RNA sequence: UCACACUGACAAUUAACAGCCCAAUAUCUACAAUCAACCAACAAGUCAUUAUUACCCUCACUGUCAACCCAACACAGGCAU
RNA sequence: CCUUCUGCAUAAUGAAUUAACUAGAAAUAACUUUGCAAGGAGAGCCAAAGCUAAGACCCCCGAAACCAGACGAGCUACCUAAGAACAGCUAAGAGCACACCCGUCUAUGUAGCAAAAUAGUGGGAAGAUUUAUAGGUAGAGGCGACAAACCUACCGAGCCUGGU
RNA sequence: GCUAAACCUAGCCCCAAACCCACUCCACCUUACUACCAGCAACCUUAGCCAAACCAUUUACAUAAAGUAUAGGCGAUAGAAA
């Protein structure tokens, strides 16, 4: 890593880039290494990368579930601290 | 009819059984008449040196001292290899046609 | 009349984006990225060709560009050639007697 | 191109928030249409020698069909603007 | 190595090198008494036949003649209090055969 | 457990988040403007008030637009301020009858225009209202330059306007070589616009297109740290010797 | 006849009728997989 | 759904093409024609309807010769290979079209009539009045688009200026240009209408499912209609 | 523990059988099989290649067990070559 | 015992006990008592003794059934491609008869072997025949040698989701 | 006395407050957890149950003005601003 940083200043040996799949979640797409370019590969052309608008509802639902889990954990920690204070 | 059963080569039919397979890592290819071609260039060659007169051993002695941990960084390597910078009072910027390119992982391990 | 159905033939390419008909700005497309996207106009890539040669992946030259090409409409015969007439055709092509 | 009127009348919703419509408000009523109307003859000045129907440098009430098919595309006339009008006035005064 | 991307050899590329091997190997006792000069080996999944041949010839210099590998299936008929299946780790097995009739015997321990 | 902002503010939140924040200021201002459209499918009441019958008393009224539809053909072809009206109608214009849905459509044509700023003929599916507007504007270029963003509603028209603005701002030889007088006269014919080149690029571009342009602009691959370290060492040597 | 035996197992037909490719070709399967992931099931599809 | 029609061939060929049965289904999968599907396998034979067609580096009239007369399972009219020059092709077999017979394929419209035989093909501008013809073309260089079935025959009526009023077998007149190509004689395989199917086995083998079992009520359209002959359909 | 196929470790099942498979350009296969020669017939039928360019390294991977599959059961039931 | 109904042990339904869960949320107005009064209430509302504030009053389970999109031809109906099967005997969409396809009838079974089984008498068994593999036809639909039959055990139109 | 009976702590609901997560190593749109080679993909008035004892037009998505105007098979109902 030090040699690579001093030779080109590039992070992470394996190259890559961020992309948006169908689910919409920002996934770090991994390069598979090919021989032919991308503007003519039949298989890679099928691997589209877009989430479309209707997935916004599912994204909002996932965000709400995560927020609910976080609030539950926060209330749990608060109740634990309150019980600990009550014990002493 | 099992969702928890991880799909593998011991499940599907002959076609998918022979197609998928375990981590085989294609080393060659087929030539029409079911005649596989073993590319000598794609076959790995374990570069094992001679272990003659080796000083160290796979186990250390507790009597040895203890030193602090300091992950090596780029700044330290640059400060170490600072001969021409001081002599000013050689570098490989572009390495696209190099043997073992750095940024594009072309060398194994 | 002509053979070959349109549906079976190669599908007609899509219509070129109208942004290219505005001589002349920088048509922003997804060429910078490396994946198909609905929005953003479609780019136009150049003709790519491999440098080194490959045995299994080799494209021969056209029918005219060759190291030797004769214009005389020659004809060759082999075992698979099934004549029509038979004896008379062979006698004519050989100039012999039966 | 097709004028349309609303049914049930909007119940008014001030000016800040948008007017919350309803499924009944979707109903419409055709009141009038742009087409099916007596057309008008736009004014166009000619730039070259045209048939007896017109004269060089003489604004006339030309029809829309011809003005859009032959005159304007071929540059034989120009819209009744103030700039070209002043240019034609100067050309006439130059006589 | 294992679990590492390999450099795709196009056509006029250099010979593939493998420095600092990752995967390992280990022999076991014959199951139903194998023939003479026939050593067994438990190889992981990411490993072929010529791979093991070169591995041995380079590390232990054992004159390996022929090799015949195969994959074994792990048990899975067992459930805990949660009623969840447990699939044991799978592994590949090989049957290396020495050359020159060296005649090797599996040594025993715990006398 | 609840959110911090409403549901109709996530758009602005994302716009102010990161990459959308680095965008220019004029683009964000034009996007946030959101002006009202021009009346087309409804008589716009001039006076704000109107004395309704059955009672001589003034009342406040407004003009609500008609939820118009914009199919892809409207964005691909220069269409006026009209489109596909999606609504419902009774039988004989009486609520006492049945209710049935209805969808109107405009009248399309195929004319051949010729713009002087671009010097090229096109074949666009123009309508009658668009032709009337072009005739009233005393030129297709004037009609394209007068209609703002949300008033023209069409990606092709926005691209044409952006190209015309870029051409008027560049003021370089390109129109008619070996004819500087003609180019000068053409530029003089249109002088009430000419947006600067900095603001002329972000004209009509969509959100995704603008983000892509911004990404391509400030790309800049990671510079090797070797040059930075060499510069730091040079600065250190300077501070040690000179100063 | 015996109506308690209708299942004819076949990995080919199973994966062709309920496969990741078939579930991602159309937006229907996309929404199905999204709802499944939202529910929290272990297996998303065969 | 995935449905690629077998009709996919560029260059004309003599070998039988592997025919893929349809079954009254469209590209989607739904049935559009009741009574089709389930029969005997068949191999399509590429036929060349355009009789007159000069081969490469040719233009003037050419001669041909019949070699064999075979049966065609696709249509009801038998066919017969006819080679000529330096190529071969299939064409409709006319009545009394024995093998080893020479056939002419002219085109130059002569001044006077031409006593055409039974196999030769000449344009309508050189055919006597009142002569049976078949494989009539709708326009010059179009191809046989009408008479072609077995036992069919088109009698010539008259000519006007530069056209010819043809009388189809259904008593429906039609006028076409006089410079178009046509064929004399009638199609072979005579007496095909009298073919006794005998049993349902042959009908099922031919590839035709039976009719539905619904007892439909004969509407008003099930009455005897005596309409007059329609007007002459021209194509000038 | 009807007595145990129940609970934890042991290791199997090693390819030669089958799968994993074809470089391009113009280009062409009229006489079915039925002991196919006598006898022929209708439902008209499953199997082929020509010239040029470039190609020379060769044994990699998967399946291999059982009293076994689908029927809530250890099921007089259903299953092709 | 409870409920119904003019009428009950009635032979009208409910019920084996035990532990847990389980079925009246409030309204213009009205009644009682507090505080001030032609005024009170912490803007707004009511005033020919009025208002403010408090107290007190509006049950549960139960269908058939519709909408929009998913899931469904691995069994059933049809179609498509390439394959497989049909002893023998008498002698042609011929006849008997193996395998094989379906089950007109008896008997057993009826919480059984089976949420559709066991034997023969049964029709065919070189042809409108059966079947191994894959793909296509999905409900306002598909298919249908019409049985208005089938479309995953219940299809006069299968289930789910959200309106319910 | 066999069978039984109780423990209460992990965690849950409300808002009160901030706006959240997201690549160590290989693998994942072809048959998902498959190192490898020549071709179209986007924007759509929601319906319906129910109440008028049926049901078609109809039926909902800080305070005061005000449940007023107004609309409504002018009946069941709906219902704003200055
Ligand atoms: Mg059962
Ligand atoms: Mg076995
Ligand atoms: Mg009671
Ligand atoms: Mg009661
Ligand atoms: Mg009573
Ligand atoms: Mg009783
Ligand atoms: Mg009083
Ligand atoms: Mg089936
Ligand atoms: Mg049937
Ligand atoms: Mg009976
Ligand atoms: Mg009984
Ligand atoms: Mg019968
Ligand atoms: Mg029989
Ligand atoms: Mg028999
Ligand atoms: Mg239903
Ligand atoms: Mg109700
Ligand atoms: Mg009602
Ligand atoms: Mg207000």
């Amino acid at each position: 890593d030090a040699l690579r940083l001093l030779q080109t200043g590039q992070e992470r040996a394996r190259p890559g880039a961020w992309r948006r799949d169908i689910f919409g979640r920002i996934i770090w797409h991994k390069f598979k290494q090919w021989v032919i370019p991308w503007h003519l590969n039949k298989r890679y052309n099928r691997k589209r990368f877009f989430a479309l608008p209707y997935v916004d509802h599912f994204l909002r639902l996932e965000r709400e579930k995560r927020a609910r889990i976080k609030a539950r954990k926060e209330n749990l920690e608060r109740k634990k601290a309150k019980i600990l204070l009550k014990k002493f | 009819a099992d969702r928890m059963s991880k799909w593998t080569s011991k499940r599907g039919p002959r076609s998918f059984r022979g197609r998928k397979g375990r981590g085989a890592k294609g080393i060659g290819f087929l030539t029409s008449g079911w005649r596989f071609v073993q590319i000598k260039e794609m076959v790995p060659e374990f570069v094992v040196p001679d272990l003659t007169g080796f000083k160290l051993k796979p186990y250390v002695s507790y009597l040895a001292p203890e030193s602090e941990e300091t992950p090596l960084t780029a700044a330290q390597l640059f400060s170490e290899a600072v001969a021409p910078a001081i002599e000013k009072d050689g570098f490989e910027p572009t390495q696209e046609g190099k043997l073992f390119q750095l940024y594009p992982r072309n060398f194994l391990r | 009349y002509e053979w070959g159905v349109r549906s079976t033939r190669k599908s007609e390419p899509p219509p070129l984006d109208r942004v290219y008909e505005i001589p002349g700005l920088e048509p922003i497309t997804f060429a910078g990225k490396m994946h198909f996207v609905p929005w953003l106009a479609r780019p136009i890539f150049p003709p790519w060709d491999r440098g080194y040669k490959d045995p299994r992946f080799y494209r021969s030259p056209p029918l005219h560009e060759h190291p030797l090409y004769k214009d005389q409409a020659c004809y060759i015969f082999h075992h698979r050639c099934r004549l029509l007439e038979g004896v008379k055709q062979a006698l004519w092509l050989t100039k012999t007697k039966l | 191109t097709v004028i349309v009127e609303r049914w049930w009348k909007v119940p008014l919703a001030g000016e800040g928030r948008k007017p919350r419509l309803h499924r009944r408000h979707r109903v419409y009523k055709l009141v009038e249409d742009t087409k099916h109307r007596p057309k008008e003859n736009l004014e166009l000045i000619l730039t070259q020698s045209v048939e007896n129907v017109g004269v060089r440098g003489d604004l006339v009430s030309v029809k829309k069909s011809l003005g859009r098919n032959r005159l304007l595309p071929q540059g034989l006339a120009v819209y009744a603007s103030p700039e070209n009008k002043k240019l034609f006035e100067e050309e006439k005064l130059l006589r | 190595a294992r679990n590492v991307v390999y450099p795709l050899y196009r056509l006029g590329g250099p010979q593939l090198r493998v420095f600092r091997t990752n995967f390992f190997i280990q022999l076991v006792r014959p199951g139903v008494a194998q023939p003479e000069d026939t050593v067994q080996f438990r190889i992981p999944m990411e490993m072929t036949r010529v791979d093991l041949r070169n591995y041995l010839e380079g590390i232990y210099n054992v004159p390996v003649a022929a090799v015949r590998t195969r994959v074994q299936h792990g048990s899975n008929k067992r459930r805990d209090h949660r009623n969840v299946r447990i699939k044991k780790p799978d592994y590949k097995v090989a049957y290396v055969q020495l050359a020159h009739g060296q005649t090797f015997t599996f040594p025993d321990l715990f006398p | 457990p609840l959110h911090k902002y409403p549901v109709w503010l996530w758009k602005r939140l994302q716009l102010r988040e990161g990459i959308c924040s680095r965008l220019p200021g004029h683009y964000l201002r034009s996007l946030e403007e959101e002006r009202t459209p021009t009346p087309v499918h409804y008589r716009p009441h001039g006076a704000k008030f109107k004395i309704n019958p059955k009672n001589g008393q003034r009342e406040r009224v407004e003009d609500v637009p008609i939820p118009i539809y914009f199919p892809p053909e409207s964005q691909r072809g220069l269409w006026g301020g009209e489109g596909w009206i999606l609504g419902q109608i009774y039988a004989n214009n009486d609520k006492l009858s049945k209710r049935l849905k209805k969808v109107w459509k405009p009248q399309l044509f195929e004319r051949e225009f010729y713009s002087e700023i671009l010097d090229k003929k096109f074949t666009v599916t123009v309508t009658m209202r668009t032709l009337d507007l072009i005739d009233e504007a005393y030129g297709l270029d004037f009609y394209i330059l007068k209609t703002p963003k949300e008033d023209l509603c069409s990606k092709f028209g926005m691209d044409l306007k952006r190209g015309m603005l870029l051409r008027l701002a560049r003021q370089d030889p390109q129109l008619h070589p070996e004819d500087p007088e003609r180019r000068a006269a053409i530029y003089d014919k249109y002088k009430e616009f000419a947006i600067p080149e900095e603001e002329a690029e972000w004209v009509g571009l969509t959100l995704e297109e603008a983000i892509e342009k911004q990404r391509l602009l400030e790309e800049k691959d990671p510079v090797p740290l070797f040059k930075i370290y060499v510069a730091e060492l040079i600065q250190q040597l300077q501070q040690q010797a000179l100063s | 006849k015996a109506r308690g035996n209708e299942y004819q197992p076949s990995n080919i037909k199973r994966k062709n009728k309920h496969g990741w490719v078939r579930r991602l070709s159309t937006p229907a399967g996309v929404q199905v997989i999204l709802r499944r992931m939202l529910k929290g099931r272990k297996s998303l599809s065969h | 759904a995935n449905f690629v029609s077998w009709k996919s061939r560029t260059k004309y060929t003599i070998t039988p093409v592997k025919m893929r049965k349809s079954g009254g289904r469209d590209h989607t999968g739904r049935i559009r024609v009741h009574g089709i599907g389930g029969g005997h396998k068949q191999r399509y034979r590429m036929i060349d309807f355009l009789r007159f067609r000069p081969e490469e580096t040719k233009s003037g009239p050419f001669e041909e010769k019949v070699i064999q007369v075979r049966y065609d399972p696709c249509r009801s009219a038998d066919i017969a290979l006819v080679a000529g020059g330096s190529r071969k092709r299939w064409i409709i077999a006319t009545e009394n079209m024995q093998a080893g017979d020479t056939i002419l394929n002219s085109n130059h419209i002569g001044r006077m009539a031409v006593a055409a035989r039974e196999g030769d093909a000449h344009p309508l501008g050189a055919l006597p009045v009142g002569t049976l013809i078949n494989n009539v073309e709708s326009e010059p260089g179009r191809g046989a688009q009408y008479i072609r079935a077995a036992g069919t025959c088109g009698v010539l009526l008259r000519k006007v200026n530069g056209t010819a009023i043809i009388q189809l077998p259904s008593k429906r007149q039609m006028q076409v240009l006089e410079t178009c190509v046509a064929t004399v004689g009638r199609v072979s395989n005579v007496d095909h209408n009298k073919r006794v199917i005998g049993k349902a086995g042959r009908n099922r083998w031919l590839g035709k499912r039976p009719n539905s079992g619904r007892w439909h009520r004969k509407g008003g359209w099930a009455g005897r209609k005596i309409r007059p002959l329609p007007p002459m359909k021209s194509y000038v």
